[PDB]
């Protein structure tokens, strides 16, 4: 379970890449899995049921071998039924993301100097990594809390913190990089003192 | 130095509803209240240009809604001779 | 989670309303939670993404600080897209409905004095409050379990035991405060003693 | 801290009736008032949420009849910057 | 402590003449006037309830023969928090 | 917890039938219940809210006994409105099954020789312990694991492994068992080193 | 000091009802009942003036169904000559 | 560290307008200047994105009544390699 | 501190004729050219707004008769910033 790290060991390669598959169906999300690993040495982060019958396919490597591994899913995913609901192919993802990709994180106390803070969700997982990827490395904000798919029935969730004017520059890029897939979001720009640093209790 | 943001109002309630909405919708910092005479009272804060941006912005909506709002404005950088000459908060 | 009492210490300031939020979105869930925390001084017992995807908002305070915090919290949600699903506002909340809100309670036993059961399940979680707090004022019956919306995507159940007439003018009781949101009540005049105390295992 | 009220007449005369009549009907505090020129002044009444919020309305009703009435508004949470920078008699 | 009266005359000619006819028609204390800007200036009776409801509305008779009366009203007993925040003349 | 053996020991009676309902509802899953453990004296395993809103029934007992709560439970259910979704009577389940029934088992390793594996996901609950139940009885398979309506919203997979014409005649039975109750049968011939004894991470 | 409710039914059943109503609506104490005969009969409960104007409101709404609603009304603080003339169940 | 913002103008004089816009709009630091030859020269100020976002939209509106606007851009955080290998005032 | 002209010119004759032509027309420093390359040269001269003002339109109607005048603009007040950062003639 240390295989959701941001950087390797000195005995590891380095896998930078991330490849988020995103399936109605559970039978051919495995059938995507190990076509995905055969064409492809990519290794594969999670292969999980979550919510609203769904199945969550997250893979890492390098960039060539992740871009490999999801070809192979495009063309086995969208055989007959199309069944791919969403894919994501991050070149190189950002080191506070890593983490947050596993278990549903929540955050108990953020700092002492946070601002504001901004809450993200989107209809799909794909646009909750791609928007909560896109926009902390066009912005200096700090990821805080997450919450993909589980327990929330297909949905997915993100907090974003900092300057306010940092959080709508992030609340511009999201906005682009979603479109249509978000769902709704929130540019609280001074949070209550009996608010800060816990949302979600 | 920093950012200015400026709700006139004729009536004191109306200001005080807008001084209360500016310092609860961003980080702002209200410095005090310039009282022209005639009813007209104009509150004042004073912070970088995002939240006093969002702060006149609310204080406006919510002053419309009790009172009788005369003039909005925020100004990015004052000048060091209106920061000297006027009453705004940071007369060194 | 010692917030959820019935009555307050003698240190304490006595706080018996309570204010149920539902909400379509949590973004804007978090929008009316630090909104109905800026007007007014309501201590927030939980702001909880439940299933289905909403999120449950409940506020606890003296009678005029939960209803000023709703009528921010209402006037909040409503903004263009209507994604308030349910509202509730108890100005008294009945002793026996307080330690059944933050966890799912399930019972194990009953008394021997126990002769009918009644299970009640709304579409929302408003209603199940609702009716269950009608339920426990108009007649003598004990609240035996409750679930609200995790695990069975957005439906709420609850069930009271007691004798059959009191359980049945709880039943004209909670279908005249439903009406609509009632998805279907159960009236067990006399469970099997197997299944007496253990209904859900 | 404690919850705000207001009642702002265009006349000395209406605001005194309106400020008996709020700490008749209630249990407020009238903390003083504040003269903003121009024939404006306003009573400041300073308590707990529910008795602002009757003490207010009963002195609406209360000052329409010798008064003229311009403003009335309840803050029930003001924020510390405002009583930090408005005269609202809780100023530390 | 004892009752109150207030005549309130845009000008201050009109309330010159509201206030010796309010204390020429009975036994009152003119404590004062109030300048609430604007013109508006309001003289302030306070003595025992007849007297002031003899001596207010003598006032208001004789002071709608020269100027612009905007309000007037009595107050038999103003609480104590009205006595010690409004200036009154009974400030203890 | 261990009422969900395959035998019973020397000192109980034999109990190899098995009564499964799927109901819309969760009162009306009570009163299906009571009304079953009413007419014949059928052990009950299980009365489980299960994902979209679904109550989950299952009862166990000798062959006579099962059928005749299985027909009471079915007449109780289709009174009115059609709270009844799917409904199941085995006679004699299989005993590689009845370990796979009251928690979500995964597979942790599979045995060195297992060339084949199959995935299948039905719609219902029901459907999935009646396919899997078949494809035991028909081709000496292995079922690993399977998940019954909880976390993934009402559907249901399993996976069974073997040699592959043994699995190639568990699809085969398992496609004309389900009908229009199957989602998606995916039969992977040669599953990756990389994947073989976990499929679900 | 406690803010006091009354609902008046001609009628004896629909002042039990409201009577009940009253104190299962929110924390108020019914310390008894007024039979000023013709059929008339008020029940008055008392606490805190937002539990009484949520409890008064609710018995009126429960009262009109079965009885005959005279007259709903909350005095938010009724005076203590009135507490210590009138039977209201907080007499010294 | 701050926000990046750019003007890029054929001309010098209109970078020079731009730039002394860039500056008066909002609170910025104009960094320098960049010659890349053939007549253009890009105008590079540096500071928080909202101020940044205002000078250089302000900067645009007013090069181009003087001269030739090549590019307009504000990038809300470059990348450490950025100001480590690209002369933008923040070299270590 | 000082107001700036410039005269910007695609040729360095037109560019020595405007600046021929700004010394003559009023009392102002003509503190030298910047080259951008590519053909361009920019004169810049420096005092107070009327010279300038009055030296850069003689420039302009001197030297569209012997070149292609690119842009002419006129800063009253240039920012303290531009001054220190540009190479306008006053870097500190």
């Amino acid at each position: 379970p240390e295989r959701f790290d941001a950087t390797p060991p000195a005995g590891e390669p380095d896998r930078p890449a991330l490849g988020v598959l995103e399936l109605t169906s559970i039978a051919r999300g495995i059938t995507v899995a190990d076509a995905a690993l055969k064409r492809a040495p990519s290794l594969l982060l999670m292969s999980r049921p979550v919510s609203s019958g769904k199945h969550l396919l997250m893979m890492r490597g390098q960039v060539a071998e992740v871009e490999e591994s999801m070809i192979a899913a495009r063309e086995i995913a969208g055989a007959g039924s199309g069944a791919l609901l969403d894919e994501l192919e991050l070149p190189y993802a950002h080191e506070q993301l890593w983490r947050f990709l596993d278990a549903p994180v929540v955050a108990d106390a953020w700092e002492e100097d946070t601002e504001s803070v901004i809450i993200v969700e989107t209809a799909t997982v794909c646009a909750a990594i791609d928007s909560a990827d896109a926009a902390l490395k066009t912005a200096p904000v700090v990821l805080r809390d997450m919450r993909l798919a589980i327990g929330i029935a297909g949905k997915a969730f993100f907090t974003l913190t900092g300057e306010l004017a940092d959080v709508e520059a992030a609340a511009e890029v999201v906005r682009e990089r979603c479109g249509a897939r978000l769902l709704e979001l929130a540019c609280i720009a001074r949070p209550v003192d009996e608010l800060r640093g816990r949302l979600f209790f | 130095a920093d950012a200015l943001g400026m709700i006139e109002v004729r009536g004191f309630v109306g200001m005080v509803e807008a001084a209360d909405a500016m310092v609860k919708a961003a980080k702002v910092e209200l410095i005090g209240y310039e009282k022209t005479g005639g009813g007209y009272v104009t509150a004042v804060v004073r912070g970088d240009v995002a939240a006093v941006k969002a702060a006149t912005e609310a204080g406006q909506r919510a002053a419309e809604r009790v009172g009788e709002v005369v003039a909005v404005h925020v100004i990015p950088r004052p000048h060091v001779n209106v920061d000297a000459a006027l009453p705004l908060g940071r007369t060194p």
